[PDB]
Formats: C-alpha cells, structure tokens, sequence
C-alpha cells in the first residue's frame, strides 16, 4: 500500500 | 592564487574578497584525493586529516598562526564546513551549524577591533570535534587560553573593547533590555 | 587557596602545558596567513609586509634548512619524461633507474650534488637549473 | 518545429528533472521506511 | 492451437514470482536467447488472468512483481548485469503492455495475429504509470552504478596515463566501454535507450575530466592538449564503431574540446583573444578566466599569460552574464524517455524452457 | 582539534601579555620544528637514504 | 504544427498531474515516516 494502485475496467 | 604548499606547511594571503574557490562542488572534488595532487587548499589538509584517521587512527591537529582574525577565523570556518559536509549527519550537521553561528558570540565576547584588524582574535581558541568508529562527527568541545586582561578595562586609541559591549550598547533600545538602563556606547567608560 | 596563590603567569604556564600535551598526543598540521598590505584593500601586495610577516613566521629559516640538504626531489619516471632530450638513445634501456643514474653521473661530475634513491633522486640547489639550462640549449640548437 | 519543440521542451526537461528528483527523495524515504521496519522487527 | 494461457496455483503465486524474479539470474542462457523471457511470461500470465477476468488476482500479481523487482534492486542493485537485465525486462514489459492493452494507437502498427491477443476485460494505464516510474528509478540506479564504476577509472586512464600513439589507460577505458555496450546489446536495451545511456556516460566522463583539469595546474600543459584531443578522437571513432553519432554524446563533449583547443591556441594577441571568445561558447567565463590564469609554460619558449590579456578576455565576454559556478554537475542526470518499441515476436509460440523449472506453469 | 592563536606579533609597546604571546609562539615553533624533524627523518627512513 | 502543439500541451498536463500526485504521495510518506519516528522515540 505504498503506491495507491487502481484497476480501470475496459468498456466493451 | 592564495594557497601554496611550503613543504607540509600551507601558506595563504588575505585577499579581502569572497572568491568562489570554497564551493561545496570543489569540496567533494577534493574528497578521495592524494595530498598535493590538487592545487593547494585547506580542503587538501582536511582530506589529509581524514586520510590520517583512516591510516593511523590517531587524533588530528590543525594549527593556524599569523595575523589575528585575518585568514585564521575564516579558514577555520571553512574547515568546519568541510568536515560537516563530508560527515553529513543531520543532528551533527546541526551541531556544527550551531558552532558556526556561535562563533560570532565568542567573537563579540572575546575579540575586539584593533589597528591590525577590526575583527581580530584577542584570545587563543581550541576546538575539538569528536569522531565515532564510523569516523563520523558526534560532538564538539571548546577550550580557551590567554584572554587579554587590559582589553576589558583599557582600550587603545581607535581600538574598541570586546564587540559584545558595543553590540549590546547599540541594541539597548530593545524592550527586554529597557530595565538594564543601558545607553549608547559613549555612555560607558569601557567603550568610549 | 591554591588558585589564588598561583600567579597569572603560573596559570598561563599550566594552560600551555595542557595544550602542549594535547598537541603532542595528536598529529599536527600547519597553515599560516600573510597580510598583504596594511590598507587591506583587495588584491594588492607589498614586499615590506611580506618580509616582516615571514620574519615573524620564520618560514625562511625552514626554507634555508631544507636548502642545506636535498630539497629538490625527482621521480625516475618523472625525470626520464622531463629529461628525454638529455637522455641518450644508446643509454636507453628497460630499467630507467640505472640508465638515468648513469646519465646524471655523466652530466654532473660531483656525486654530492645528487642523492640517489630507490624511487626518486634528490638534488642540491643548482642542479635543477643546470640540467634545465642544458636541456633548453640542446633543444633549441636541435630545432 | 525545432523552435516550438525547444521552447516547450525547456519546461518539459525542467519538469522531468523535478520528477526524477522527487523519485530520488521517494527512494530515500523508502530506505528510511526499511530502517523503521528493521527497528520494529528488533522489538 | 494453444494461445499460451499460463495456469498456476494461486496460493503458491508468490513462489511463482520468486521462481521468475528472485531465483532467476541473468547468467542463464535461456533468458539470454530471446531478451525478455520473464517479461513475456509475466505479460502472458497477466493476459491469462484477464481471460479469467480476476481483477484481484492480477492486482496481487502486479503488486508482488513490483515488490520483488524493488527487493532485487535493493539487495542486488550493485550488480551491473543484474540491473541491466531487469531494465530489459521492464522495458519489454512496458512495450508489450502498450502493444496489446487495447489502445488502438498502439495497434496502428501491429499485426492482426498480435491484435488477436489484445486484452479486453480491463485496462492498466495507471499500472503503466507506476511501471514507468519504476523504470525511471532503475535507470537512475543504473546511472549511479555506472558512475561508481567509472569514478576512479577516469583520472588515471585519461589524464595521468601518457597515451602512446590501479593503472588505467585510454585502451582500458575503451575496453570497459566495449564491455558495457556488449552488456546492453545482449540484454535487449532499446537502441534509443542505448544512445541515451551512452550520452549520459560521455557527459559524466567529460565533466570529470574538465573538473580535474580545471582544479590541477601542473596537469594544465600545452603538451597535454594534444593528448587530450587525441583521446577525444579515440572516443569519437569508438562511437563511429557503434554508429552512435546521432546519440548526441559529442554534444556533451564539446566543452572538453573547446577547453583543449583554447589551451592549444596561442594567447599572445587580442586579435586571437576575440576569436577565442567567439569559439569558446560552451564554457562559461569562469572556467575560461581560471584556465588562462593557471596556464603553465612546460617548455622554455612558452610564456606566462599577460594580465592585460586577462583583462581583455574578461571585458570582452562580460556581455555573456554566465553563472558563477566553477565545476560542472558531476551528479547531473539528463531526463530519460521510453519511446514505444513494438515487438514482432509471436506471443503464443513462445514456450517456457526446462531450465527455468516452471512445471507449475501450465501452458494452454 | 583546530588551534587558533595569533602568531609572532610584536606591538610598538610590550607588556606581560605580549611577552607571554611571544613565548607561547616560540613554544609552538619549537613543537613545529621538532615534529617536522621527526617527519622528515620518518620519510628519510621510509626510503633508502 | 497543431498536432505537435496539442501533444506538447498534453505532455505539460501530464507532467503537472504527475508532479502534484508525487507531491501528495511525498507528503503521505513524510507523515508515515514521522509517525514511525515518533513511535520509536
């Protein structure tokens, strides 16, 4: 949790 | 040029100017260099002192003699800055910052204007800088010898008493000093 | 009562002894500053100030003492590189030590003038100037 | 093209230098954090 | 036909990465065959997880990969080959992620077969930013390591050594540079990255040489000017060997060349002084006045620089208004960029080697 | 340890403090001479001369 | 010219956002380091 990582979900 | 090797001795000339030869870039350039390979500078003798620490691991001494407060004090301050930069210990670096900022206070309370120099050392000073196993600074120590006696009560023509007297006399207007009932320097026999 | 009995000179002597012992317990380094002129304006040099401050410092005494012996020192590789002109091709060999010693002996008759060493050769006052003059003359004649 | 690219790339390089320096201080703080973790493991 | 799905036990996932990162070494010939086996394997595993559409699992995989790379850089950052190989891995991972994330700009120059492998479930642009930051960090660390290696090398090799046309020579520097170039070539650096790294190291060595010559007076001789210029040559045809004149290292070099030419040029007449001022554009007035002040006549004919010449130089170039810094930034780091380099490798056809021992990594 | 003492300075008029200054400077010069002599024989015995 | 200007402006915006994000993360890491130091002391 040193770097805030997010995962964008592709919109098909 | 101001610096010159005279055997092991170093000799300098008071230039009355702030030449940029004292940049920390030059300081780190002097790091890890054999004696005399660079051009003369007190950085070289400081590096030699650290090299002697590495080799013999016995305490170092650097002595300055000649005109009082002409190049002596400024050279010593440069040496202190070199040591602080090389060690790079935050609390210890603050310690030498305190030492450097204090040097004016001992200048005020132990040095005075003379014909030879308006900022001339009137006493013998000796400053020790400790070192741990890491060769890093850990503390400092002050020692004084042979302070002038006549200067406290007697001042020659165009020669002042200790700078602290005049500094407090001119700053007597501060409210916290008001109850001191201090006037100007000419209001007291030790400064006029 | 002992401190009051001890005079100012006695206390000064004790302080000098303490600092003397402190200095002897450590390795010393020596730096000296010379005031160029009394007027103190920058970048101006006077002979009188320099000579009086050198008399005070006594540096000239150390200078002459070192001059009495072998002050000048020259490395074998340094000497060969500087004195290749005076170095003769027939005497050039793999070991520069013996060859340069022989060349110096040929050029300088007196043995006392130069001091042979394991790494550097030490010289008296006049030999550096003598050798440089010979080298310059040889080079300019060849050119 | 050269004129405009250099004009904006001066600021580009300055910002990139700041970015790299910030990464340097991030590395230094990571080293300090590792030291703190070692100290915590000491207890 | 198998697309390359990489199936593994998620519980021992960490074991997986420590088999691919901690246990793997650049000395292995398997990774040496095609630069980027760990990168390709990690990307293809991420793609397989995308097929499984497991955001949590891919999140954990990426975090573990970054943490393991950081741990390697911490423990084994001193090793030049290791950091070079890991920089290869990061660059190839970035390029592959760009090539098949789903951004049509990257597929503008991608084969249809490669396009079939493009991820669809989700994007990782923020992961791309984090990866780029880590790439910058590893690049900086590599620069630091290279500087640490080269620091004692230059002084003996460049100035102290007498070029003939702990002891180091010009040829020693050339051999070190050739070994470095081979190391980057075998690891799989992008050629533009190679150019940038070469430019960086050339700037470092030039700055070190300039600082040493400026601080040393005896080293400053008209005789040594030819040696300096000849060494600069030797370096420039060394660059010609790698055909990297486009890199721009010569542009880092001209300060040294200008200093050497200024030393070689005669300084008797102010008519020459104006020409010197015109040509010595790169070096600031501080270094110029210093080097003229500290010049030494090695031979009898040469004479010391006149103070009047110094005054003429100072007054002519006062219009430049240069900074008062005397020494070049030895620790300066030029900004580095990563242009996208597509890979024509067939992702599915790539198979794990037996040396890596990836038995738990099943190919589907 | 750094030592900061004015050197061989003799004013127009001398006093007890001025004599102490001169004597302390002479003692310092004596220490200088003895130590530089020690170091020069140290280097003379380091090498074969 | 228009395409290059747009790309350079986008790069400027990217640099600005990266700078601000790193400043915020630097502040957070400073807070964490200070808290750990205070806990140790």
């Amino acid at each position: 949790p040193i770097r805030p990582v997010n995962i964008p979900r592709k919109e098909k | 040029l101001i610096y010159t090797y005279c055997g092991i001795v170093l000799v300098a000339i008071n230039p009355y100017e702030q030449l940029p030869i004292y940049g920390e870039d030059i300081i780190n350039a002097y790091s890890g260099q054999n004696m005399g390979d660079m051009d003369p500078h007190i950085f070289a003798v400081a590096e030699e002192a650290y090299k002697q620490m590495a080799r013999d691991e016995r305490n170092q001494s650097i002595i300055v003699s000649g005109e009082s407060g002409a190049g002596k004090t400024v050279s010593a301050k440069y040496a202190m800055r070199y040591f602080a930069t090389v060690s790079g210990s935050a609390s210890e670096a603050n310690v030498e910052e305190k030492v450097l900022a204090s040097n004016p206070i001992m200048e005020s309370i132990g040095n005075a204007k003379t014909t030879r120099n308006d900022n001339s050392s009137r006493f013998g000073k000796y400053i020790e800088i400790g070192f741990d196993k890491r060769y890093r600074i850990i503390g400092a120590n002050m020692r004084t010898y042979l302070l002038e006696k006549s200067r406290v009560v007697f001042q020659a023509e165009e020669e002042r008493n200790y700078h602290i007297f005049y500094q407090l006399c001119a700053s007597a207007k501060l409210p916290e000093f008001k109850m001191l009932r201090l006037g100007n320097a000419d209001s007291f026999h030790y400064t006029k | 009562a002992k401190e009051h009995k001890k005079t100012v000179g006695h206390q000064f002597r004790n302080s000098l002894h303490l600092l003397m012992e402190t200095l002897n317990a450590t390795t010393p380094h020596y730096v000296r500053c010379i005031k160029p002129n009394d007027f103190k304006f920058p970048f101006t040099f006077d002979e009188k100030r320099a000579v009086q401050q050198l008399r005070a410092c006594g540096v000239l005494e150390t200078i002459r003492i070192s001059a009495a012996g072998f002050p000048s020192r020259w490395t074998y590789q340094e000497f060969f590189s500087r004195y290749r002109v005076l170095m003769k091709q027939k005497d050039v060999l793999g070991d520069r030590k013996q060859t340069c010693k022989n060349v110096l002996e040929k050029l300088i008759l007196d043995k006392d003038k130069y001091q042979f060493g394991k790494t550097k050769i030490f010289f008296r006052a006049g030999q550096v100037a003598y050798l440089e003059k010979l080298r310059a003359d040889k080079l300019r004649a060849a050119c | 093209l050269v004129e405009e690219t250099k004009q904006l790339e001066l600021d580009l390089n300055d910002e990139r230098l700041r970015y790299q320096n910030l990464l340097n201080e991030f590395s230094r703080l990571e080293e300090r954090y590792d030291d703190l973790k070692e100290e915590m493991t000491l207890m | 036909d198998f697309q390359g799905m990489l199936e593994y036990k998620r519980e021992d996932e960490q074991k997986l990465v420590k088999n691919l990162i901690l246990e793997l070494k650049p000395r292995g010939v398997a990774v040496n065959l095609i630069p980027g086996l760990p990168a390709y394997i990690l990307f293809m595993c991420v793609r397989h997880a995308d097929y499984l559409n497991d955001d949590q699992k891919v999140r954990s995989l990426l975090t573990s990969t970054i943490n393991s790379i950081k741990k390697v850089l911490k423990k084994r950052g001193d090793d030049f080959e290791t950091v070079s190989f890991w920089l290869s891995n990061t660059c190839r991972f970035l390029h592959c992620l760009k090539q098949y994330s789903g951004e049509e700009g990257f597929m503008k120059h991608n084969t249809s077969r490669q396009n079939e492998h493009c991820l669809t479930n989700f994007d990782l642009a923020e992961y791309r930013q984090v990866l780029s930051d880590l790439a910058i960090q590893i690049y900086q660390q590599l620069v630091r390591v290279l500087e640490n290696i080269l620091q004692p090398m230059i002084v003996s090799g460049m100035l102290e050594h007498e070029t003939i046309q702990g002891t180091y020579t010009l040829d020693s520097i050339l051999r070190q540079l050739n070994s470095f170039h081979s190391v980057m070539c075998q690891h799989g650096m992008d050629p533009e990255l190679i150019k940038q790294v070469v430019k960086q190291m050339f700037y470092i060595v030039g700055a070190i040489t300039l600082n040493n010559l400026l601080l040393r007076k005896d080293m400053c001789s008209w005789s040594k000017g030819m040696q300096i210029r000849y060494n600069v040559s030797q370096l420039e045809e060394w660059l010609r060997d790698k055909n990297l004149m486009n890199s721009g290292a010569k542009e880092t070099l001209e300060p040294l060349i200008q200093a050497a030419q200024l030393l070689q040029v005669k300084k008797k007449t102010d008519d020459d002084a104006e020409a010197i001022c015109s040509m010595c554009n790169a070096l600031t007035t501080a270094q110029i006045v210093k080097v003229l002040n500290l010049y030494t006549p090695v031979n009898e004919f040469e004479e010391r620089v006149s103070v009047s010449f110094i005054r003429t130089i100072q007054m002519r170039l006062r219009d430049r208004k240069d900074s008062p810094q005397l020494l070049m930034d030895a620790k300066h780091i030029f900004p580095v960029t990563f242009p996208f380099n597509p890979s024509s490798l067939a992702l599915e056809t790539i198979q794990i080697p037996a040396s890596l021992g990836l038995g738990f990594i099943a190919r589907v | 340890g750094v030592l900061d003492i004015y050197g061989f300075e003799t004013f127009e008029i001398n006093s007890f403090e001025q004599f102490c200054i001169n004597y302390a400077n002479e003692k310092l010069q004596q220490q200088f001479n003895m130590h530089v002599f020690k170091l020069e024989q140290e280097e003379y015995m380091k090498e074969q001369i």
